[PDB]
């Protein structure tokens, strides 16, 4: 397709549009300001992918931590959630408890590494 | 069994390095609408929440006269201060010579009246205007004895470039930030003599408040120390090396001035105006400064009392600059956009030999010491690339209720069998007050890769 | 905690505290001096980034080599280096020996990597 | 060995010296120029990088894809293919057919990652 081919779709078809759409995150007067967009651009999209990195899940488009999901964060059946809600207000929505889920994220990753590091060194 | 190597990615070891550094402003600072001349357009705002975390156990070496931030500060002060004055007004169509005479009736003994003919907006009409320079401002050409032909004194060397009348001088704080990858080690113990290691380091991103103050001989606002006087010397040898005391308790000062008339509007060409002194009303007076005199002399006694140790039997002394000109010899500052260089003659007149003097008396707080002095106009400072100015008047009078912070002093060469050793007070080098305001920073660089040993065995 | 949490702490207790000190490496007159230090920190992570690949070791941080540590480098006790020491001092009595390291980290993951060409291609 | 060190060789030849070959991809007025080309060396990397991590082949040469062979691309054996021609006049006829051969795997990719997500979620 092309630039966010399923910005509104269904939330279950909107799982199989990652590739086409991750794809473009990098492809005098006039000339400091397409130096300084170039390098925010890789700014951003170094921050994303470091990001990524932290918490176990580097070059997957999809990947599974083993963090529990608290109810008070969204309190919603998942059936509607993947089969009618989009990808937008459902970002609005989880926006207030970003971080809490990154931290999460963050300390299971740690845990889960430490955890394997002594099985790994119990041998 | 036996070790293997094992990669860390996000180690916290150190090393130090030298890099550029950011700026931090507060918010007042970008709605005034005057531009200033640092923090409205080129430094980046700050968050008003500065998180400082002390660290553990660590102690690490501080060297603050073998600094980086110190130069960096100085050579981004310089710049901007040359990339400040480009857009302004050249006052190049002013070298003509100057006819001068008393200020009228009853002269004033401190201006000449200097006046001249000057080109108008139109290349050809030219016409005959007035002013009042100052006396350090003029200088005489002559081939016999003539008193009558003078001209201004930076035509004879280089540039007359006019500060914009829009900008100020006023000394807002501003913050270094370190940038990404890089941190700051702030040492917060309170006997530190400048030179050592230091045991309560805490990392930082952005520093406190600086105020770049234009002062020599004597320090200006700036932060307090905290438990008594420090001493700061590199080696406390030899008799070239600027030694700067530290205060605790500050001491107050003001400077006064006469009245001047206006900022008399002199045209030199399309839209290059520049404001010169006008006239004088009511009688003329001299511009001086004020300082308590008890104060002073305690605070005397304590700076005498805390430097006797390191001079176990010897007295202290005090007396005149060792010699040279204006811009040398004397306390030179600014204030509401006109500068002061004031003489020190009746601030570092006496000597302690040890025998501490109580002053108890309320009521004796009315003397006061007066420095009187005059004031300059061009401004020759930074020794070199200095851009030379030409200061605008203010038009009433002003004051100057300010605040002391430390002093700087440079002891003299003694004799044989010279138990008694003098302390005169010098500047030099712009370096030493923004030195004495980063005692405590340090930029430091963090490599997070390193290797450790264990029992750990990668699975094929 | 944020910067240098466990710069002096315990070695065994350093070890839970990695991604704080690593998830924060990114974030006319001064035109180009800002552009330049951002492109410098940007190359400094790549390298760190690549230097970390080049192991075996990307997007994983506390990674395993099976390479030996010979006795003529530390000859010291692990139990209490890590109970006892900090990372300032190992990093003060190490780093004069790191190429090497480095150097048998490369060989390592090439004979590593050779075997794993090699199993593929014969399989 | 370093830069191109069997640019005209035979196609299996060029196969066991790819070790060698891709090791160099990082390691006023002239200040203009080298700030320039250092953004453009890291653009070039990041991009290289990336568009090596979509396809799930991120680290790893000689990488297989489960995608088929269309025989409308080369319409040729590949016994003379690998011993008879090398990489410089096939990238030439190879050229017209990248853009889709790259969505082919794009989808590939992602369709496997949906079917790894379906399967651990299976138990
Ligand atoms: C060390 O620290 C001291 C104290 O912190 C500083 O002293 C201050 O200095 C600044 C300038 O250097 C002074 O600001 C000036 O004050 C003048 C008088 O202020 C009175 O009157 C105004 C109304 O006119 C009242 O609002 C005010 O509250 C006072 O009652 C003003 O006339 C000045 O205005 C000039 O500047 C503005 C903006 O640039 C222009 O728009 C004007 O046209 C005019 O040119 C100016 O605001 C301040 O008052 C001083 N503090 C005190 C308590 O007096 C020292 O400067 C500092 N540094 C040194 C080296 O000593
Ligand atoms: C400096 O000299 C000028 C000219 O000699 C003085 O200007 C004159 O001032 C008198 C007032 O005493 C006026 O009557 C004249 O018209 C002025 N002549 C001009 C403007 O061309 C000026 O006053 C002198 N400066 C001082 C401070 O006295
Ligand atoms: C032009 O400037 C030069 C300096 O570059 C002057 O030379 C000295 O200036 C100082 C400062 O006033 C005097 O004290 C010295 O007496 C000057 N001479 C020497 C030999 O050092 C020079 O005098 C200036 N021109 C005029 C006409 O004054
Ligand atoms: C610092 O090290 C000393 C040495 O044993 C230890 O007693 C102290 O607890 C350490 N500090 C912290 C905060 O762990
Ligand atoms: C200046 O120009 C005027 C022109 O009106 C002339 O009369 C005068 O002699 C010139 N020189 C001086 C020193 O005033
Ligand atoms: C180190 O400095 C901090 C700054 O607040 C202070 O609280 C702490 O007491 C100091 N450490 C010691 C041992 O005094
Ligand atoms: C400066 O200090 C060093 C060591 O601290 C000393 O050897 C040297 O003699 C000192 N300089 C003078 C002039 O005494
Ligand atoms: C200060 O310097 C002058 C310079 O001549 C000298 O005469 C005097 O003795 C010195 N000491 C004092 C205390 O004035
Ligand atoms: C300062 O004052 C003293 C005494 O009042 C005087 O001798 C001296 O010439 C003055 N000026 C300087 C620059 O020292
Ligand atoms: C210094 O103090 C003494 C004692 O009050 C006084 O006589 C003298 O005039 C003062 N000034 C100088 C320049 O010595
Ligand atoms: C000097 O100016 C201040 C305000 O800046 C004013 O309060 C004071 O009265 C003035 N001095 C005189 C003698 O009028
Ligand atoms: C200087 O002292 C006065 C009174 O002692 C005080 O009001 C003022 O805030 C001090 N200056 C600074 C910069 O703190």
């Amino acid at each position: 397709l092309g630039f966010l081919g399923a910005a509104g779709s269904t939330m279950g078809a909107a799982s199989m549009t990652l590739t086409v759409q991750a794809r473009n995150l990098l492809s005098t007067v006039w000339g400091i300001k397409q130096l300084q967009a170039r390098v925010l651009a890789v700014e951003r999209y170094l921050r994303d992918q470091q990001l990524l990195g932290i918490w176990g899940c580097s070059g997957k488009l999809i990947c599974c931590t083993n963090v529990p999901w608290n109810s008070s964060w969204s309190n919603r059946n998942l059936s509607e959630i993947w089969d009618n809600m989009t990808w937008l207000q459902w970002d609005k929505e989880i926006s207030n408890y970003t971080q809490i889920i990154y931290g999460l994220l963050e300390e299971s990753q740690n845990q889960q590494e430490k955890n394997e590091q002594d099985l790994l060194a119990l041998d | 069994e036996n070790l293997w190597v094992t990669v860390y990615y996000g180690v916290p070891v150190w090393k130090e390095a030298k890099t550029t550094l950011f700026c931090a402003s507060d918010a007042r600072a970008y709605e005034k609408e005057v531009h200033n001349v640092w923090a409205t357009h080129a430094c980046v705002p700050t968050d008003p929440s500065p998180q400082e975390l002390v660290l553990g156990n660590v102690t690490e070496n501080f060297n603050m006269w073998k600094n980086d931030m110190v130069d960096q500060m100085h050579e981004d002060i310089i710049s901007l201060w040359d990339q400040s004055l480009k857009p302004c007004v050249k006052l190049t169509p002013l070298c003509v010579t100057l006819i001068c005479s008393d200020a009228g009736s009853g002269g004033v003994e401190e201006m000449k009246n200097c006046s001249f003919n000057t080109t108008t907006e139109i290349r050809d009409k030219e016409k005959k205007e007035y002013a009042l320079f100052y006396k350090p401002d003029i200088v005489p050409l002559s081939e016999t004895n003539n008193t009558s032909e003078y001209r201004l004194i930076n035509c004879n060397t280089s540039a007359c470039t006019q500060a914009c009348p829009k900008v100020t001088f006023e000394p807002i704080p501003i913050h270094y930030c370190a940038p990404a990858g890089y941190a700051i080690l702030k040492c917060n113990d309170e006997t530190f003599n400048g030179t050592g290691p230091c045991s309560n380091v805490s990392t930082v991103q952005c520093t406190h408040g600086i105020r770049p103050v234009v002062s020599t001989q004597l320090l200006l606002n700036g932060s307090l120390a905290e438990k008594e006087i420090v001493i700061r010397s590199e080696n406390l040898t030899n008799n070239a090396k600027i030694i700067i005391v530290h205060l605790h308790t500050p001491v107050e000062i003001v400077c006064t001035r006469p009245n001047n008339n206006t900022r008399k509007s002199v045209r030199i060409g399309p839209g290059q105006t520049f404001y010169a002194t006008g006239d004088i009303i009511g009688d003329i007076k001299q511009a001086h400064c004020n300082i308590s005199e008890e104060k002073w002399n305690d605070t005397l006694q304590k700076v005498g009392i805390e430097l006797q140790k390191h001079f176990p039997n010897k007295t202290i002394k005090y007396n005149q600059s060792a010699g040279g000109d204006m811009e040398i010899t004397t306390h030179s500052f600014n204030c509401g956009g006109e500068f002061f260089y004031c003489n020190t003659s009746n601030l570092f007149n006496g000597t302690y030999n040890g025998t501490y003097i109580s002053t108890n008396s309320s009521a004796n707080s009315t003397s006061t010491i007066t420095l009187q002095c005059r004031i300059k106009q061009i401004i020759n400072m930074w020794q070199g690339v200095g851009r030379c100015m030409y200061a605008p008047p203010i038009a009433g009078n002003i004051t100057c209720r300010s605040n002391i912070t430390g002093l700087l002093l440079t002891r003299d060469g003694g004799t044989n069998s010279n138990e008694t050793e003098t302390f005169r007070p010098a500047g030099g080098d712009m370096r030493d007050n923004w030195r004495s305001e980063l005692y405590k920073y340090k930029v430091v660089k963090i490599e997070p890769l390193g290797v450790a040993p264990t029992r750990c065995k990668r699975r094929v």
